[PDB]
């Protein structure tokens, strides 16, 4: 009775196909158009063509690289900086910290300078 | 007939555009910014700006300016000039020093009386106390840093008092003043200020709110210096007397000066940098409480934040003042880059002020209030919000379905927990097999047994209606004391007529003929009073028919007061209803909204800009479930369906848009700065509960994906996650490293999952920790709590938190604010002396400069003091003021805080506490001993007082309505009147002429309904005022009373329907005579012969204060018997022993800590909180969610009423008429829904709104854990004397008294006692047995009340609603 | 083993139903509320049908 | 058996629902006025025909 | 009839077909639209009967609980 096993494999293959194309599906929200004169519908599209539309600036956005990195299930280096072992200081903050470390009177300012 | 009273404190905002427009007109060029405000302000000036520029002094000053002799500046330049002002002659120095010396001496002399009374009661012992004699020797030379701020405050306050008085007398007054504050010249007005410094050759223009802010700054710094001077002297006398912090006041003044320099260097932009030194305090705290990795990470992030703020401030400053009149005003230390040095100094001083002490470091949060407020630019705030709210987001469908499935899981779990049943599904054939079994068995799986496929499967469910919408509108949720937005066609009436084009002025006057008089209202109350076509079922029909959709009247108006948003009246109704339904039905399911090692961390997130990233696709997948549970469409989804189609406009008065001619429609005006379209949802404040419960659902999803546990807590706009996880330690790994790795991994998860739904967090809001949490500004560390209590008393001053400058409300505000230095600061005496400083200032110094009475209240107070001097046989009018300021306000005196409030916080009878306070105070002069019993000792001052109290002429009127409103009222004109009583008749006569027929018909029957409510329960022979309160609260007159009491709290009740901000002189006269009568109450209450010389004076042998109170309260009303109100005072009833008796015979309190001092320490016991008993009733079994909330409230009221009054011989007709009239059922159909009470003493257990339900101590809750109490011997004695019979003394208040007694004895002796024993006076305790009521209720009058006020009745219980109750 | 196969098929079908219903809900947005077609996509609920019933049972008088 | 027939019936119901949701999605993925106004007219008549249904059924007695 | 699987099979086909059409209609502009509102399958009666049937089930429940009154 390989009839039933064959037809069940048919069904399972097609079910896996439908789930695979349903789990690869990206939604873009509703918003103003370009040359703003109305609203556009929310758009549903496959992951790759949506990443294409983001890359070619057909769906305008500011954080373009950040969006494309998130849609590809990966983290950029901004994501790895904001969630890193130890925070690293800017130049101005390095200078302020040198001015804060050590009561050596390195400041050299008083209120009457003004 | 119309006067204008102006503000004394800052209540609004400082306007960028008012200042910019005024200065652009005056100096003839772009003042602060090159925008449209300056251009329209110079083209078509207002009339007040023309008046200001037209004066002779202004003409001369700007003539001097246009020749290049004076230089323009920024208001922060002059803030730094004022706060530095020292100039004063030897005479002025002597005068200020003398005034301060007198104030301080008089405050210590007032406080001596209470301190003597307390030391006399505890048995511890022109100034009799040795403690305050030493304190007076300490405080006889104020320091210079204190005289500085006192002189500055006095000057600025004199200037403002001058202006306000002369503007009440005359309208349009401008105050020109160059002699008050030497060097400076002021031109004040309510429309602008002009300040001129002649020796420095500087001039500035600002607004009236900015002058108010300067005065408030100087008062704040004076209060800081005063508090710290007082507490440092106290702490030098005894280390336990002062506060737990200790400051050096030559460092705090340097902090003041350096912050002022930072604000003078960076202009208005400097408030960026000032706003970043909160994180510096936090970092200094975490350097104490945290371990290496957490605190290093926090420190580095903080430094980055600070320097980013300063770089942004410099960039924005240089770009703003570039093509304006202020381009030459930018310092050279800004492009040099040397500002950083100055910044350094600031931070170092903070680190010196903190002193590596958690006490100083947690107190130092007052630094963020003490530099003023910025001018808010409205158009640029709008322009910042626009970019985030116009963006496109990208989601994966799996993300949305898992979020929706987690929401549905929360709902299912909550239904099974609360209602013992799944919600009703309408597509149950989507569940595979396992969830069908969970549905049939009425169970759910756990989070550990749950999966992500399970959430995606739950995401497919649809529901049948479970809850119901109210069909009649509730008036108390929609009526308000705020402003309202005009329709979209009448929006151009938001701006002055001069600032609008000539084609908009012709169009407004023709459009105003097409709208009703309710649509042109500009206030919410006026919006509702002017509606002659109102209907109770209008909001219901709107929500059901979706009339808020595609509506051509919708607009969004943003004002400066962080961008408060408004819309017209219909949409405001719909918003309020959606939030109310979520709060009522749904928040019960979301309760956090109100292996060899267990790793633990904690994440803190700021969700203040959370709403800008929400789109329809993320909010409404969940608001759709909420729609289906209520049977509606679009109600909970209203925002993201309506707001994308309207215009957002900045409707501040001085910030109009540029309308190009031919254009009169708002949706056709060009987008510009301060006006835009296509807002993709997220208006702040609206729809906040929805977003909170969505955040909680997302946290559940994160905990399922990360496989740890979460304990969330969302309190406003700050969430605090506690994450726990069982792990197995590696080789050579410590616990701290394990917790740090947990924190980092959880942080990556949280970032991923928030970014998946469109919320991109950033390293500024979020921070990780492991043990501590700044819980909504509350530092706790190791179970000990560190308060910021100086921040609460900064604005304590004369006329605070009052309407029309009412004297009594100012005294009450001062008292209740100053109690924070005792309830949190844990110092009785510092709070006392600070209170007395400001009370003496308000009474003896500022009562003769009233803006409306002008000296009349001071002449009244002098009459009162002479009466007191004669009655009590005092020495002079300086002893009489010391006496008046220590007498209760109930009797007509001036003490806002009674003694019992220092030991426990709640009492069930105010009259006994008032009489005991008076006895304890008069002991100071009569020399009675508060440890003995009462005798008569050669001195009949206390006999005279008590005789005058119990002897008076009877004059009762409206006894039962008055005891319904205030169950503790006194009657016969034996107490002071409040504002609700004076303005009631005025409010009803104003409401009788409203176009809205609901308010008119209610207000025309008000007096007759009052007469019926009096003649409704007047034949029940023992009077129980707490049962009269239930009878009152279960009738439709309660709602009308609430609305009238709302309206009577406004300024000028008379001018509500007149479109004016002025005050009618009848309102002034009413308030003035209220004030004068309230002042001379004490003359009326203490006659100079005790109401007759031949009346036998009160003999005080075998006297009971509780019987005396009962007699006074009954004689004042002429009622034979009043039950359930009189209860003994714990402070008077209990005697305090410190040695172990033979037999203890009382309550025993004991110290479990080993240390001699327990302040700032934690103990082994459990915290004491009061927590009155839990009710013993039986709830019936029916479907509760078929009734609304108000129907269940009415059912519980009638159940209580059927419990208390089950003894009268009318009960059947009474309860039948109540049930029919209020609920629509008969008594037999309604009695099946009543909770049945198993108790027998309703005199002990009844829960009304007029009774306390908690009895906490006057001590922080962490501090109660050091002590242990034992109440066995007093139970033995009380049971041998009475025996299985209820008595009238409260248990929680005895425990609270004992605990606070431990605290206070430690404060005063510097040693905490090992044990305290409390022994009661048994002649103060009586029987509290429930009575047998006789006589019957008046059913005709009950019907009359129900029928006259019928329009405030709730929904009736239907038949399609009553059949479904038992299905 | 046939019932096991049928059970796995029903589980996949439930997964598809969850996804597709969330997609139907999230795409009835402000544009469908503007065009007046949102109720054809979300469904008719109790209050609207109650109004229809009270209109039909009370033609003009009763 | 009973099990296999019941399971095939449940599969049938699920598949009918999936087809219905897909039909709604494809018809609502319209963006001009033609199909949208068609849906509008369909929903005006549906309301009218339900009113007629309810009336003519409650007029049974 | 255990070879009823047949119908199941064919129905899955239909589903898959429509699903593809969906993701073509949203990426339609300038890509898969020679005419406005790309050629569909002409099928809006079925969702109207869906709405009709579920509204009738709701009305049935309402009237069945309003019968006991």
């Amino acid at each position: 009775n390989d009839n039933i096993t064959a037809r069940l494999d048919r069904i399972d293959e097609k079910l896996s196909e439908i789930l695979g194309m349903l789990h690869t599906l990206v939604v873009a929200s509703a918003g103003p158009t370009s040359a703003r004169d109305g609203i556009r519908d929310a758009m549903v599209g496959l992951r790759e063509e949506m990443i294409e539309k983001i890359r070619t600036e057909a769906l305008m956005t500011n954080d373009r690289l950040e969006a494309m990195a998130r849609l590809r299930n990966e983290e950029s280096e901004k994501m790895a900086k904001d969630t890193s072992d130890e925070v690293s200081l800017n130049p101005t903050s390095e200078k302020l910290n040198n001015l804060l470390e050590g009561n050596d009177s390195d400041n050299d300012l008083s209120l009457e300078d003004f | 007939a119309n006067v204008y009273l102006t503000d004394s404190y800052l209540k609004g905002v400082i306007s960028f555009s008012e200042c910019n427009a005024l200065g652009s007109y005056i100096f003839n060029g772009p003042y602060l910014k090159n925008d449209y405000t300056n251009l329209i302000s110079r083209q078509n000036p207002l009339i007040e700006h023309m008046n200001l520029k037209k004066l002779n002094i202004t003409q001369s000053l700007i003539s001097k300016y246009h020749k290049g002799e004076i230089k323009l500046e920024e208001p922060t330049y002059f803030q730094s000039l004022l706060m530095t002002y020292k100039s004063m002659t030897s005479s002025e120095q002597i005068a200020t020093t003398n005034l301060l010396k007198k104030i301080i001496r008089r405050a210590i002399e007032i406080s001596d009386v209470k301190v003597y009374a307390i030391l006399n009661k505890l048995g511890l012992k022109t100034i009799k106390t040795t403690l305050l004699k030493k304190l007076m020797c300490s405080m006889q030379h104020p320091p210079s840093w204190l005289i500085h701020w006192f002189n500055l405050y006095t000057k600025l306050n004199n200037i403002l008092t001058q202006y306000r008085s002369n503007e009440v007398k005359n309208h349009g007054f401008t105050l020109i003043d160059n002699q008050t504050l030497s060097g400076f010249q002021f031109i004040l007005n309510q429309y602008g200020c002009i300040v001129y410094h002649k020796e420095l050759k500087r001039i500035t223009v600002t607004t009236y709110n900015q002058f108010l802010t300067w005065k408030d700054i100087s008062l704040s710094r004076l209060n800081v210096c005063l508090i710290t001077w007082i507490s440092n002297c106290l702490n030098t006398l005894n280390k336990s007397l002062g506060l737990r912090c200790g400051f050096n006041n030559v460092i705090l003044t340097q902090l003041f000066l350096y912050g002022d320099c930072i604000l003078k260097l960076f202009h208005n932009e400097g408030f960026y940098i000032i706003k970043e030194v909160e994180g510096f305090i936090m970092s200094l705290i975490l350097n104490i409480t945290e371990e290496d990795q957490f605190r290093k990470r926090f420190y580095n992030s903080m430094l980055n934040n600070i320097t980013d703020a300063a770089n942004k401030a410099q960039k924005n400053l240089l770009s703003r003042v570039c093509h304006t009149l202020l381009d030459k005003t930018v310092s050279d230390n800004i492009i040099n880059g040397r500002w950083i040095i100055l910044l350094s100094k600031f931070l170092k001083l903070i680190k010196l002020a903190g002193d590596n002490n958690l006490n100083n470091l947690s107190e130092l949060y007052f630094l963020f209030r003490i530099f003023g407020h910025p001018m808010v630019d409205e158009r640029q705030a709008m322009d910042a919000v626009k970019i985030n709210c116009n963006e496109t987001k990208f989601y994966l469908l799996s993300s949305l379905s898992m979020l929706r499935g987690a929401f549905i899981y929360r709902i299912i779990k909550g239904f099974v927990n609360n209602y013992n049943r799944w919600p009703t599904l309408r597509n149950a054939i989507v569940l595979p097999l396992r969830w069908l079994t969970y549905y049939k068995l009425n169970t759910y799986p756990s989070l550990l047994e749950l999966t992500e496929r399970d959430l995606i499967v739950l995401s497919g469910l649809r529901f049948y209606r479970e809850f119901r919408l109210p069909k009649k509108v509730d008036l108390e949720m929609i009526i308000n004391d705020k402003a309202i937005s005009p329709p979209k066609n009448l929006i151009w009436t938001s701006f002055p007529r001069n600032y609008m084009p000539s084609h908009i002025q012709n169009y407004i006057e023709h459009e105003k003929l097409k709208f009703s008089e309710s649509d042109k209202s500009r206030r919410v109350l006026e919006y509702y009073l002017r509606d002659n076509k109102f209907n109770e079922c209008d909001l219901y029909n709107c929500v059901v028919n979706q009339s808020y959709l595609n509506n051509p009247n919708h607009v969004v108006s943003l004002t400066g007061k962080r961008m408060f948003a408004m819309q017209p009246g219909m949409f405001r109704q719909v918003q309020i209803l959606a939030e109310k339904m979520i709060a009522e039905n749904i928040l019960q399911f979301f309760p956090e909204s109100l292996n060899n090692y267990i790793s633990k961390c904690s994440i803190i997130t700021d969700l203040s800009k959370f709403n800008q990233a929400f789109r329809y696709e993320t909010s409404c997948i969940c608001s759709d479930v909420l729609d289906e549970l209520h049977g509606v469409q679009s109600l909970f989804s209203w925002l993201h369906l309506t707001i994308p189609h309207v215009t957002i406009i900045c409707t501040y008065r001085h910030a109009p848009p540029y309308i190009g001619d031919h254009i009169v429609d708002l949706n056709n005006v060009d987008e510009q700065s301060g006006l835009y379209r296509y807002h993709m949802g997220g208006i702040e404040g609206w729809c906040q509960k929805l977003w909170t419960i969505e955040a909680i659902s997302l946290l559940d999803l994160i905990s399922l994906k990360g496989k740890f546990s979460i304990t969330a807590l969302i309190n406003g706009d700050n969430q605090s996650i506690d994450i726990s996880k069982p792990i197995r330690l590696m080789e050579g790994q410590t616990h701290a490293q394990a917790d740090y790795l947990l924190a980092l991994n959880s942080l990556k998860l949280l970032y991923k999952e928030y970014a998946g739904i469109g919320h991109k967090l950033k390293g500024t809001e979020t921070y990780i920790s492991r043990d501590m949490q700044f819980m909504s500004k509350t530092i706790q560390h190791n179970g000990v709590y560190y308060p910021a209590s100086i921040k609460k008393v900064l604005r304590v001053g004369p006329w605070i938190n009052t309407i029309l400058d009412d004297f009594k409300v100012s005294l009450e505000s001062i008292g209740s604010l100053t109690q924070e230095l005792e309830y949190r600061g844990e110092s009785l005496l510092c709070s006392l002396i600070f209170r007395n400083v400001w009370l003496y200032n308000q009474i003896a110094l500022q009562l003769k400069n009233h803006a409306l009475c002008n000296n009349k209240l001071y002449l009244d107070i002098l009459k009162v003091l002479k009466h007191l001097k004669t009655f009590f046989n005092l020495d002079n009018i300086d002893t009489a003021l010391t006496l008046y300021m220590n007498l209760p306000m109930l009797f007509g005196g001036g003490d806002p805080n009674l003694l019992y409030r220092s030991f426990y916080r709640r009492t069930p009878d105010f009259l006994t506490e008032a009489i005991v306070h008076s006895v304890f105070i008069l002991s100071y002069y009569t020399n009675h001993d508060l440890k003995d019993k009462l005798q008569d000792l050669s001195d009949d001052r206390l006999n005279k007082f008590l005789t005058c109290i119990i002897t008076f002429d009877k004059n009762p009127n409206a006894e039962f309505v008055t005891l319904m409103r205030d169950p503790q009222a006194l009657g016969s004109e034996r107490q002071a009147k409040i504002t609700s009583e004076i303005n009631r008749l005025a409010v009803t006569e104003v409401l009788s002429t409203a176009p809205n027929k609901i308010f008119s018909k209610s207000a025309q029957h008000y007096t007759t309904t009052e007469i019926d409510l009096n003649d409704i329960m007047q034949n029940i022979e023992p009077t129980y005022p707490h049962g009269l309160r239930v009878v009152y609260e279960s009738l439709p007159f309660y709602k009308a009373e609430k609305i009238v009491n709302l309206i009577s709290g406004t300024k000028s009740i008379t001018n509500i329907l007149e479109k004016t901000s002025a005050i009618d002189l009848t309102d002034i006269d009413r308030a003035t005579e209220m004030m004068r009568k309230n002042i001379t109450l004490l003359i009326r209450i203490l006659p100079l012969d005790c109401n007759r010389d031949k009346r036998e004076i009160l003999s005080m042998e075998n006297l009971s204060i509780t019987e005396l109170s009962k007699y006074v309260r009954e004689r004042s009303w002429s009622l034979s018997n009043i039950v359930g109100v009189t209860s003994p005072s714990i402070m008077y009833t209990m005697d305090i022993k410190y040695t172990t008796s033979t037999i203890s015979s009382g309550i025993i309190i004991e110290k479990y800590n080993v240390n001699s001092l327990t302040r700032g320490e934690r103990g082994p016991t459990k915290p004491w909180v009061g927590s009155s008993t839990q009710e013993k009733k039986t709830m019936p079994v029916y479907n509760r969610q078929v009734l609304t909330k108000k129907q269940r409230d009415q059912i519980d009221l009638l159940a209580k009423l059927d419990w208390v009054y089950a003894s009268i011989d009318n009960k059947d007709e009474f309860m039948e008429e109540l049930s029919i009239g209020t609920l629509g059922l008969t008594y037999e159909k309604a009695k099946k829904l009543f909770p049945q009470y198993l108790s027998v003493n309703y005199l002990h257990r009844l829960t009304v709104s007029s009774r306390p339900c908690e009895f906490p101590a006057s001590i922080p809750a962490y501090r109660t854990t050091n002590y242990h109490f034992d109440t066995s011997p007093i139970n033995r004695i009380l049971t041998e004397k009475y025996g299985d019979e209820d008595i009238d003394i409260v248990f929680q208040n005895c425990i609270s008294f004992g605990l606070s007694l431990m605290s206070v004895v430690e404060q005063f002796t510097n040693v905490c006692p090992n044990r305290i024993i409390l022994i009661p006076k048994l002649n103060e305790i009586h029987l509290m047995k429930p009575p047998i009521f006789t006589g019957d209720v008046d059913i005709h009058k009950l019907k009359q009340v129900i029928q006259k006020q019928h329009m405030f009745l709730p929904d009736k219980i239907s038949l399609t609603q009553y059949v479904e109750l038992f299905l």
